[PDB]
């Protein structure tokens, strides 16, 4: 009875964590790719102004 | 009765001169802010590299543990 | 003490203490009551959000400007705007600070008298002075001559000045300004399918106008080019997605300035009312006015207007005179910078309308010697 | 509808008492499919979905692809002959009727409540559907608290516990003066 | 030969040969695919019933209008509607007849260009011309001045005209019309227990609105009277029995026209957009526009609207001007009668867009001189 | 009992779900903030070029 409830609850519990794990790692990778994009865009005109610093 | 401006002396074309003179100061402060800001923000890329190493190790840990649980459960 | 240089304007209220470079607080002048019912209890919902607060809750408000064309049409809302400006954006009680309002030329007297009566009775300032919005813009340029075209958001006026002596018979005030350009842009956007109707969406159309529109150097060539190629179509993302693409609406919206027949107005454009304002002046100061044409006000910030206007005036003017158009990068706040400079002068310190003087002659003191 | 599609395997529930048994089956077994066609194809080839259930007297029954076909009616009301669009598209229509400046906030704060939104896997299907409908830039977030069933009552308790609300009750003397039509008046 | 005066409209397509008094064939513009499965074999079941045929089989169809607000949102269905109109309701091949479509003001260009491209490529007419729906309604009244409020079923627009010279800067187009009133009536009927949801039952609610609703002369007095007596409750028999009784829903449905805040629209009612449209006109033609206010379109057929509107405008307008509201009994077909008159004129015979002209300039010919 | 060996897991996935939900909510929010900043920088560059457009 309640045993069956426990089995069902535990079995469904494992479902949510594992599926979310892949999404979490994909989010991390996409975040890092975008941050690298911005950093690459950041330093270029930064150095351009460094050259343009007082001409 | 129209407003008759009282007797003054000066000035012209000088306060605008001094106000426009600080353009170099403004450019310097802006460029300093930009440089220090990029320098103090790019470190988050390294912080997210740390995040990536932590996620990689946790993913390896979870793969190992889930294989262990699959081995210990299927009787 | 320090003076408060307020500048009511119509569309953006700009204020700040005298003697600085830029206004301290700049925020739209809109007062919007909520229009829906409201079901959450205790949410702390106010009855009117003014200033920059109503540009964030504009989804459920009905924004309404209290200043139509220079003149003030809704005195209670204007009083609310002033109260907000003094107490929350500057946090200085008005009991200890002189004020320097600004007013467009050729405005109704009752507006100015009511303004001074409010400032002296409700806010109870020590002394206030009202100045014409173009003389200040001439102060900020550091000149002493020149004809200034101050195309604000409410009204465009063109005051010529020589050697400090204003020419009262040559002021040409025209009521086309930024607001009519916003309405015309909102009206021509419907030719592609985008319909903006709500008073909140007028703000979105204003943002489109600010960020995308530009003044064409030659109108017919641009109309021909935009009808063949597609190098002009710039896209823009609404506050919810669904990007839109503006074609030849880009330079047709601000073209209304030079051809007021687009919105049905009879008068001539800002390129020809300046020449007419010059020609009313005396024959010996026309060269100086030609050489020192000054632009000011927000609406003169369109990319490429300082060249179109110069080309037009050079076409109209005699071939020998040199036409030069002064377009400082700080155009938007030019009037307020000039106001700060004027309030910071020592010679001006005795021109304020002191409160005892108002008590003796009533609000009609403003038209008297203390102008 | 579940009681009507169970008849395709042989189980007939007719009595108004057996509607309760079908309700229990629906609560314990049914779930909302993330993608409908793929699930229909999978359930028609393998047999990994067939979950069994014991009636109040024995004679266990096996539910096949009736599991995700019963709650699919929410997103395709054409199954029970209703014309209207599913709960995935009436939310988007309800948003689009709102003003253009509050659509981002409504997109980001979509709230689920009520009992029937407790199906396992609905907070993902609905998000996928709305993300398909909505513009690509907006972020779609679906708030699905674990205490969904009693959400309305918890909110009612919070509202009744407020001090600001204490003067909004319809006092009896007010009803005596205006009759039952007082409810439509200011005291809403 | 004779010209075909078609009038797409939104809700009822009205067509007929030029030179008559009334349209030959008037039928709803709905195209409804069947939605159930269908078990009888050989019954001859078609895939789409259009026009008046789908108002008899509407029990098993899903009717969907191809024109939302003036604009056309589903071009295939509109093409089907036109094909039906030409071949089955008039039985005249379009290869031998000029056509005169009608279009609301301020509509997207692409709609008009696609309309002309369809008429020239698919149906292959000799020549077609597109006219603004308000000028025709002014033709039918036999006037030459006046401001016409053409409150159709899709969109309500208000075009002022003087001495034949239209004023393009004073057109006020509002998107509240008969369809929104049908939806609002269907929404307030739920306050008594009657729920209409299916797209077929929208037709039943439309019939209720047509037969029972009326515009109240004074809104608050009617709301007070309907809440005390029971002299207003009129009953109506559904298509299956179970009569219903409409109480104060009778004058609350069409009241939305004068208070668009009921359906959440911000704008002002049709009583105040007319006054605003007048005030945008010049100061010397306002008396004539006041005296020659014209009503047209279907939705202006509510019993008692020509008095409510006159009372409202008289309240707004200056006390000296005379306010007169022209409400001809043939209001519904006023646009089409005007279209017939215009197509029957000899002076107009050279304004058609001839096919060779379209072949030389493409579909963009419609925006050119041949308007 | 057999109840606890699963109820232990039943409660166990609760904190798992909480951590995953708060983490993913933060991840999407910061990702959107980064995307908005990158869009702002790109628009800044392009429109700064076009506001110049020669003088
Ligand atoms: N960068 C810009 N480009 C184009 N138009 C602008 C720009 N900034 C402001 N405007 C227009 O100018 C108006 C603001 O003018 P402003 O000078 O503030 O008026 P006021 O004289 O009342 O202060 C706005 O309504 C806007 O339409
Ligand atoms: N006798 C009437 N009383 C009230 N409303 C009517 C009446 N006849 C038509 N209507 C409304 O007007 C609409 C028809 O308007 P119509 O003039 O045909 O539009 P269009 O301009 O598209 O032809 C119908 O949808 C109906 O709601
Ligand atoms: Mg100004
Ligand atoms: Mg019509």
């Amino acid at each position: 009875d309640k045993l069956k409830e426990a089995e069902t609850r535990a079995e469904f519990a494992e479902r949510s964590v594992t599926k979310l794990e892949k999404s979490i790692d994909d989010l991390e990778d996409e975040l890092y790719a975008q941050k690298l994009k911005y950093k690459a865009i950041s330093e270029e005109l930064d150095h351009a102004l460094n050259d343009m610093t007082s001409i | 009765v129209p407003p008759k401006i009282p007797d003054g002396e000066r000035v012209d074309f000088d306060d605008i001169h001094r106000k426009r003179m600080k353009d170099l100061n403004e450019l310097q402060t802006l460029i300093e802010a930009h440089f220090e800001n990029r320098k103090k923000e790019e470190e988050l890329v390294s912080l997210k590299d740390r995040i990536e190493k932590r996620r990689a190790e946790r993913a390896e840990q979870q793969r190992i543990r889930t294989e262990r649980e699959k081995e210990r459960q299927t009787r | 003490t320090t003076a408060l240089v307020c500048d009511n304007g119509s569309g953006l209220v700009k204020a700040g203490f005298a003697g600085d470079d830029a206004p301290r607080a700049v925020f739209p002048s809109i007062v919007g009551r909520p229009r829906h019912q409201g079901v959450m209890v205790g949410m702390g919902q106010k009855d009117s959000y003014v200033g920059d607060e109503a540009q964030s809750k504009r989804g459920i408000l009905t924004l309404k400007y209290p200043i139509e064309h220079g003149i003030i049409t809704n005195w209670d809302d204007m009083e609310k705007i002033w109260h907000h400006t003094f107490y929350n954006e500057l946090r200085v009680a008005p009991e200890e600070h002189p004020t320097l309002l600004t007013e467009a030329p050729l405005n109704p007297k009752a507006n100015r008298e009511k303004m001074t009566q409010i400032m002296f009775e409700t806010f109870n300032v020590p002394a206030m002075y009202v100045a014409i919005q173009a003389v200040l813009s001439l102060y900020a340029s550091g000149r002493t001559t020149g004809i200034v075209l101050d195309s604000g958001d409410g009204v465009t006026h063109n005051v010529p000045i020589y050697e400090g002596y204003a020419l009262p018979h040559a002021i040409m005030r025209l009521d086309l300004a930024g607001r009519d350009l916003t309405d015309y842009l909102m009206k021509i956007l419907t030719e592609r399918g985008y319909s903006f109707v709500t008073t909140a969406e007028r703000e979105i159309v204003r943002d489109i106008k600010e960020k995308l529109c530009y003044v064409a150097l030659d109108f017919e060539n641009e109309m021909a080019t935009a009808a063949s190629s597609s190098s002009l179509e710039k896209s823009y993302e609404l506050p919810d997605g669904q990007v839109i693409t503006i074609g030849n609406e880009r330079f047709r919206c601000p073209e209304t300035l030079f051809q007021p027949s687009f919105i049905g107005m009879e008068s001539a454009g800002i390129h020809e009312t300046t020449y007419n304002s010059i020609m009313k002046c005396d024959i010996d100061i026309r060269k100086d006015l030609y050489a020192n044409n000054v632009l000011s006000g927000g609406t003169t910030m369109y990319p490429g207007i300082a060249d179109r206007m110069q080309k037009e005036i050079t076409a109209l003017a005699p071939s020998t005179m040199k036409i030069k158009i002064i377009a400082p990068p700080e155009r938007k706040y030019s009037v307020w910078i000039g106001g700060s400079i004027l309030a910071s002068l020592s010679t001006f310190q005795q021109m304020w309308i002191s409160k005892q003087e108002y008590d003796e002659a009533g609000p009609s003191i403003v038209h008297r010697k203390c102008f």
